[PDB]
């Protein structure tokens, strides 16, 4: 078929090959666990004898040759164009069966795994191919588990190819198992493999799941809902204050969270919009809240450094004056009476707004909402209520 | 991370990731252990050790990661030196006797003056701002006093709770509850960090009646699973080794 | 009842568990019954512990701690695959121990700690890794062999302990024979140190080991050195460099404390005469020229630069004339040491008479007399006044004639005034005259 | 090549002198916000004696620009940071480092 | 340090306390079975579990019999729990016989005979302390000609068609040692030079006489009581693919030991007095040859015509001729 002989002229025993591959896999099937010890040992002895005879007659090289000649076609459709549409159907199944047969031939056999060390490099070269990735991974795992000599051949290129398989195919734990086998074999550590895997997998922090301790953050708000709409009785400018009676910068190893500002609901529901009910997220961690933390304005989980006279993180005896103006959408802040030259504006005003403070543990704060609910320490800006 | 009780695929991948961390730091790779101290830090390790809602696979993986990063090197060194007795001939050495007093009753195993030479325990401070490389000798530091206190407290809680055969063991199974905790305990005991009153409380936890200092039901009476029984066998093996070492030192003193 | 004792508690606990359930874990069963046997064999614990118990005085505590730390590093490096960094670390550790004073002052402590076993394990790992192909990390093998040689030299008990590894070292005797400055850093050197000047171990030496050594010597005498011919040396038909090493090991096997071990000497003589190719091209006994002719051809080779050097201290340049000289000299020395005793000859032992007759048939007296009569190269004073001194490592040396004299005295002996005066006139007196002439201040 | 921002002010007078040991608490983040190092995690103040090349020079002079009792954000470019090589296993090549550093003491 | 080593050699090692019978009795006890009231299939007791562990380890396929201190110690314990050993009454002797039968039943009711057969088979003809302990345990459970133990051993061998057992037996016979004049003369030269014997007796001459005696005593105990089944099976194993003639192997070893005894006779014929070391060597070699002769007699008594013909056509007559020469001159 590669020489372009007529498809009808040359014959592929596709069905015979499939049946023989299934029969060979059954022939090399390992013993079941539930059997008695004597029968299990007899089955293992027979399997080892079969593997030794196949290796001595060189069946592994024949299986490798079949795999190599099947790999010249990139897909079942390509094999169907070259060799017929039934052969195209059977191509992927035959490749999988061939890889399974190779793995069964070499599994648990130290001599066979050691002899596969020379061809180990050829095996890894086709890790990227989706049709053969799983079978190549299983064969590699068996070889690395059994033969230290084959482990001695794996190099930086092979390790990087395995890590690239992780990078391009997603989170597969069998790749991690292969890397563990590379790290340690028969209680003997390979410093080179350990260093390579570390330096080429950990610093990226883009594939493995990353863990961190996060302080719990809770939010408190008054039962006040402010909105703007055409032909509504709602006022449009509002003002309030927050006084920090006490805050401890580091209760834990993570910095204390304290943010003050405004938040918006989704539509006219009383529930705060677009945020997590619990977790480490506070004001300004989504596009429904708008926060100030003394140094940064927070929105959409993004901070922006904002200047102020003697700028500092919110501390003891700090008075933050929050101003909301829905006429022209704007949110402004004053720290200890001095203006903060940063503003939130042109945000969505189709929902109800309310004052909000977000915090981790270690704070004492006081809402000053005016009137009989806290006397203001500064005169509100003109027009604001 | 407590949702990984219900995300199965993420749980499996993260457990194998922890196994990969252990493999890359295995057998005294102090540079890799220092590197891993950046990815899995001491507060994370302590929280994973103590949390009761932790998935069992992740709990075992994090116990193993703590032991492998911070404890395994010195534990293995002391285990290699375990079966050898180099006893200096000092006044302290001449002081040891077989029995504490005239009433020839065995002292509590591991408690008492021991003078045989042991490997020196040294640790390095993990700091990625520092550019010195000497820290690549010795394993990274960990708070051993805090680790001892937490291990004793959780072991007492587990002994009290599992004796009731509760339907909610930490980690989901009695194995997940006891195997990692007893493993970390046995590693600390091998290193010999425990001293005096801590070791007395420990011996009372193992067996209150036998180790009563001259009702309560110890670990050996709790109908344990087979891995837990294996760990207890290791523990009693170490106690017998301590008795043998005391006998050797006293023999030298008399000699 | 309350156990009152950890021993009773453990016994009861293991028995109770075993009768409470059928344990499905073989490891758990093994641990349980090991613990129970420990409880019932408290004597055995001491039986195993006292041999590994060692006491030291207060002044040695710091040095012992440093030695134990180095030994711990070396033991820990057994659990990692050997590489360049591991090689450096263990070389440093072995150097630290060899520089430690407790290593010399407490050989029994080292033997109890089993340091020789650890270093042998490392050497086994390194050699087995690529035993068939080129030896990876030869410097580790050299350092390990040097350490084991020092260990053997420390004490006789250390020598006896290392003697138990003779078979493996003999199987690996050909690791670094061809490389110069690898002298004293080979498994054959370790094997030689395991027997050197120890009559008990020399007598404990058995025939198969000597047969191994003789087989290696025959291989050297029949085939050339493949590495030397790959580095350009002319392809002569034999391997004097390795032949001399094997002959030296046989010399240590047959000669001990200034007296010949008769059993080993007879066995080695029988094996050598059964494999006549062990004697070299001159003494092949079929078409080969005499020993004097071999010495003269080696002289011509040494003073011909093309036949000596590779032509593309010793380093790459192994002087082949000197190598042939040293091979024949070592063979003659070994035979002379294998010669029987004069008291045995006088008593008339048939075995001694037969061995002496065999050696006389091997080596004619005229060959020895002529080789002794061969003249030396002399250090001269140039017109500038500086000493023009020949490189003895590349030419004829007095040690060859010393071996000649040893064989002549042990096998033939000087018993007639005519032969004594003839030998004095031809070979001895010129040497004394030259030594007397070398009595100037600069030339001495 | 170090950019300093005040988080909480110090005395504004007492600064590290040559041959002096700075005792600090720092938290190290990659430029994307991922934490890689922290002395507060280990509960041990970090001590370094200035001018003797103990730490990365970015951290060095950024601390040197700080007054006693001050908390600051230190942005160190890769040239003053580990740079093109990075730090194997923790810091990727060409990484900008942000440090939250508080000078606890001078001794 | 010298005192520590000498004390270990002279007091700790010489300390002997007897616990094997009590330990085996404790391990054979079921534990609170009616109290857990399961009343199902009876669980195997701790001794049965231990014997099963050893049997499984022996049955596991390996290229070499791995040395196991646990197996050695517990095989020694089980062997010592059986024998538990001027003139005696008939009642006393009968009580001793019944006690020995009960002690052997404690082990062979739990698979001990199958375990020792499996360990011998897994030895694969390589002598060692494992094989020595296994042979001692087999002798302990076969002492007195235990018909039940013999029947169990034969039934297991016939069921499993264990050619490896007989191949290992032949290998052990071939590996059994004999007297060595070379070693004896080297030792005499060493003593004449005057070096102190670091080993107690310089036992290298006739390396393992105790092991050889144990092997041939086990073979004799297999056929004790004119057991036609074994005294035919050892000659030929009908149901097996291959057959090893244990009778011929025994007579070959007898020939070897006779040649060695003749070697010592010819060495000592000229000398007026026999040295103490030589006399000890004669004693050990004569003991070994006596055990071999007893084993052959047990092979052929209860007339086993096949064994008789095999020995008649074997090399027995040459060994008998050599022994007759040695007797007629040393008398």
């Amino acid at each position: 078929l590669s020489k372009k002989a007529k498809a009808s002229t040359v014959d592929l025993p596709i069905e015979s090959v499939s049946l023989s591959l299934q029969d060979l896999i059954g022939y090399f099937h390992p013993p079941d666990e539930h059997l008695e010890h004597e029968d299990k040992q007899n089955r293992l002895r027979a399997l080892k004898n079969r593997q030794n005879l196949f290796q001595e007659e060189g069946m592994i090289n024949l299986v490798l040759e079949c795999i190599d000649r099947l790999h010249v076609y990139s897909s079942a459709a390509h094999f169907a164009d070259v060799a017929g549409r039934e052969a195209g159907e059977s191509w992927k199944s035959i490749l999988n069966s061939l890889y399974e047969l190779l793995a069964a031939l070499i599994r648990g056999n130290r001599k066979n795994c050691a002899q596969f060390s020379g061809s180990l490099d050829w095996l890894i070269s086709r890790l990227e191919r989706l049709e053969a990735s799983s079978g190549i991974l299983e064969v590699l795992h068996c070889v690395l588990v059994e033969s230290p000599e084959a482990l001695n051949i794996i190099k930086e290129g092979h390790i990087k190819s395995i890590i690239s398989l992780l990078d391009k195919h997603g989170r597969n734990h069998k790749v991690l198992d292969v890397l563990c086998s590379l790290c340690v074999c028969h209680g003997v550590a390979v410093r080179s493999n350990q260093h390579l895997i570390c330096d080429n997998l950990l610093p990226g922090r883009d594939l493995l799941l990353q863990t961190r301790l996060v302080n719990h953050v809770s939010s408190m708000r008054p039962n006040i809902f402010l909105g703007v709409s055409e032909g509504s009785a709602q006022y449009k400018k509002w003002y309030y204050e927050l006084m920090v009676d006490h805050t401890e910068p580091f209760v834990t190893a993570e910095a204390t969270h304290l943010r003050v500002g405004w938040a918006s609901t989704e539509g006219y529901s009383p529930y705060p919009g677009g945020g997590e009910e619990w977790g480490g997220n506070g004001v300004g961690d989504d596009l429904f809240s708008y926060g100030f933390d003394g140094l940064h304005l927070w929105s959409g989980c993004i901070a922006r450094t904002v200047s102020s006279p003697n700028q500092h993180l919110l501390r003891t005896d700090d008075v933050i004056s929050c101003c909301l103006d829905l006429s022209a959408p704007s949110i402004s802040f004053r720290i200890n009476g001095q203006p903060v030259q940063g503003m939130f504006e042109n945000f969505n005003i189709d929902g109800l707004f309310f004052p909000v403070v977000s915090f981790s543990a270690g704070i004492k704060v006081r809402f000053l909402l005016g009137g009989r609910h806290g006397e203001f320490k500064f005169l509100p800006p003109p027009g604001y209520a | 991370i407590l949702e990984l009780t219900e995300q199965e695929e993420l749980l499996k991948f993260h457990y194998h990731t922890l196994r990969l961390y252990s493999a890359v730091c295995a057998l005294g790779n102090h540079r890799v252990a220092h590197a891993l101290c950046s990815h899995v830090d001491e507060p994370q390790l302590l929280y994973a050790i103590e949390n009761k809602y932790m998935p069992g696979l992740l709990r075992a993986g994090y116990y193993d990661l703590l032991i492998d990063i911070h404890l395994s090197s010195y534990a293995t060194a002391r285990l290699m030196m375990n079966n050898e007795y180099i006893v200096p001939m000092t006044e302290e050495t001449k002081s040891i006797t077989l029995f504490p007093d005239e009433n020839k009753k065995h002292g509590l195993p591991g408690i008492g003056l021991s003078t045989s030479l042991r490997p020196r325990m040294q640790f390095s401070s993990p700091s990625f701002v520092s550019i010195s490389n000497e820290c690549y000798q010795y394993s990274p530091e960990f708070p051993l006093d805090i680790l001892k206190s937490k291990t004793i407290q959780m072991l007492t809680e587990a002994v009290k709770e599992g004796s009731l055969h509760a339907r909610d063991p930490v980690g989901g199974t009695t194995e997940f509850l006891f195997v990692p905790l007893i493993k970390l305990f046995y590693t600390l005991l091998i290193m010999g960090i425990f001293h005096n009153e801590d070791l007395k409380h420990i011996l009372q936890l193992i067996e209150p009646s036998v180790f009563k200092e001259a009702p309560k039901e110890g670990l050996l009476q709790m109908k344990l699973p087979e891995p837990v029984k294996l760990q207890m066998c290791l523990l009693l093996q170490y106690l017998c080794d301590c008795q043998v070492r005391h006998r050797i030192e006293a023999i030298v003193a008399f000699s | 009842k309350k156990s009152s004792t950890l021993q009773q508690l453990i016994s009861e606990t293991m028995v109770r568990w075993a009768q409470e359930s059928v344990i499905e874990d073989p490891e758990l069963v093994r641990a349980m019954f090991v613990l129970l046997h420990r409880q019932y064999d408290g004597i055995g614990g001491l039986v195993r512990a006292l041999p590994k118990t060692y006491t030291i005085n207060g002044v040695s505590v710091e040095d012992t701690i440093n030695l134990l730390a180095s030994l711990g590093q070396i033991r820990s490096l057994l659990s990692v695959r050997m590489g360049k960094e591991e090689e450096k670390l263990m070389i440093r550790g072995l150097g630290d121990i060899m520089n430690n004073k407790v290593f010399y002052q407490h050989p029994n402590l080292m033997r109890a700690l089993g340091m020789h076993e650890t270093v042998m394990e490392v050497m086994v790992n390194v050699l087995g890794g690529g035993e068939s192909k080129e030896i990876t990390f030869p410097k580790m093998v050299a350092n390990c062999c040097r350490f084991l040689c020092y260990f053997c030299r420390i004490s006789r008990q250390n020598q006896k302990a290392m003697f138990d590894h003779l078979s493996y070292l003999l199987e690996n005797s050909s690791v670094g024979l061809a490389s110069p400055a690898m002298r004293g850093s080979t498994p054959l050197d370790v094997a030689a140190a395991s027997v050197m000047d120890n009559n008990e171990l020399a007598l404990a030496l058995r025939e198969p080991d000597l047969e191994k050594v003789v087989r290696y010597l025959a291989g050297c005498g029949l085939q050339s050195c493949q590495m030397l011919v790959s580095k350009g040396y002319p392809d002569i038909g034999w391997n004097p460099v390795e032949g001399e090493r094997y002959l030296d090991f046989l010399r240590f096997a047959v000669f001990c404390n200034g007296e010949s071990v008769e059993e080993n000497a007879n066995v080695v003589v029988r094996l050598l005469i059964r494999r006549p190719e062990c004697f070299g091209p001159a003494l092949r006994g079929e078409g080969g020229n005499g020993l004097l002719a071999a010495m003269e051809e080696a002289i011509k080779i040494a003073e011909d630069p093309s036949r000596d050097g590779p032509s593309p201290e010793e380093d790459d340049t192994i002087h082949m004339g000197n190598a042939i000289m040293t091979f024949y000299s070592a063979l003659i020395d070994l035979l002379g040491r294998c010669a029987p005793e004069m008291h045995l000859i006088h008593a008339g032992k048939g075995e001694a008479i037969r061995i002496r007759s065999i050696l006389r048939s091997l080596i004619p007296l005229g060959d020895l007399v002529g080789v002794i009569s061969i003249a030396f190269q002399m250090p001269t004073i140039a017109k500038d006044g500086n000493v023009v001194e020949p490189d003895m490592s590349a030419g004829f040396c007095p040690d060859h004639k010393a071996a000649m004299v040893l064989f002549l005295d042990s096998v033939y002996g000087i018993e007639v005034q005519d032969f004594l005066l003839h030998l004095l006139e031809v070979g001895f007196l010129p040497d004394l005259r030259a030594a007397a002439s070398l009595d100037t201040a600069a030339l001495s | 090549g170090v950019e300093i921002e005040t988080i909480s002010p110090g005395d504004g007078r007492t600064f590290p002198k040559k041959g002096q040991t700075c005792v600090v608490h720092y938290t190290g983040m990659l430029q994307n916000g991922k934490k890689f190092d922290s002395s507060r995690d280990r509960n041990k103040p970090f001590k370094f004696r200035i001018g003797k090349q103990e730490v990365i020079k970015g951290f060095e002079e950024g601390a040197a620009q700080m007054s006693l009792g001050q908390r600051a954000k230190l942005t160190c470019t890769p040239d003053v940071a580990y740079g093109a090589t990075g730090h194997p296993g923790v810091i990727p090549p060409n990484a900008t480092l942000i440090f939250d550093v508080e000078l606890l003491n001078l001794e | 340090n010298l005192f520590l080593q000498g004390y270990e050699k002279s007091w700790i090692e010489t300390e002997e306390h007897y616990f094997e019978d009590k330990l085996i009795e404790d391990l054979a006890k079921p534990g609170a079975e009616p109290p857990e009231e399961d009343e199902g299939t009876k669980r195997v007791d701790p001794l049965h579990q231990l014997i099963l562990l050893f049997s499984r380890t022996a049955l596991t396929e390996k290229c070499k019999l791995e040395e196991d201190f646990l197996y050695m110690a517990y095989a020694d314990i089980m062997a010592k729990s059986c024998h538990d050993e001027e003139v005696k009454s008939f009642e006393e002797k009968e009580m001793e016989k019944q006690k020995l039968l009960y002690q052997q039943a404690r082990l062979h009711d739990r698979g001990a005979a199958e375990m020792v057969l499996q360990t011998i088979s897994a030895s694969k003809g390589e002598t060692g302390p494992m094989v020595a302990a296994t042979l001692k345990l087999g002798i302990a459970i076969l002492n007195g000609g235990n018909s039940t133990v013999q029947q169990k051993m034969l039934d297991y061998l016939k069921e499993k068609k264990d050619v490896g057992f007989f191949q290992s037996l032949a290998g052990l016979m071939q590996s059994c040692s004999v007297l060595d004049l070379n070693a004896f003369e080297r030792q005499n030269k060493a003593e004449g030079l005057g070096m102190v014997t670091e080993e107690g007796s310089g036992e290298k001459v006739l390396q393992d006489d105790e092991f050889t005696c144990d092997l041939f005593r086990f073979l004799q105990l297999l056929c004790e009581g004119h057991n036609s089944d074994f005294q035919n099976y050892l000659r030929t194993q009908t149901g097996n693919n291959t057959t090893v003639n244990i009778i011929i192997s025994t007579v070959d070893y007898l020939l070897r030991v006779q040649e060695s005894i003749s070697d010592f006779y010819w060495y000592y014929s000229g000398k007026d007095v026999i040295d103490e070391q030589g006399q000890r060597n004669f004693s050990k070699a004569i003991q070994v040859a006596k055990q071999v002769f007893n084993t052959l007699t047990e092979y052929i008594q209860g007339p086993c015509t096949g064994n008789q013909q095999s020995l008649a056509h074997s090399r027995l007559w040459d060994a008998v001729v050599g022994f007759l020469h040695v007797f007629a001159h040393m008398q």
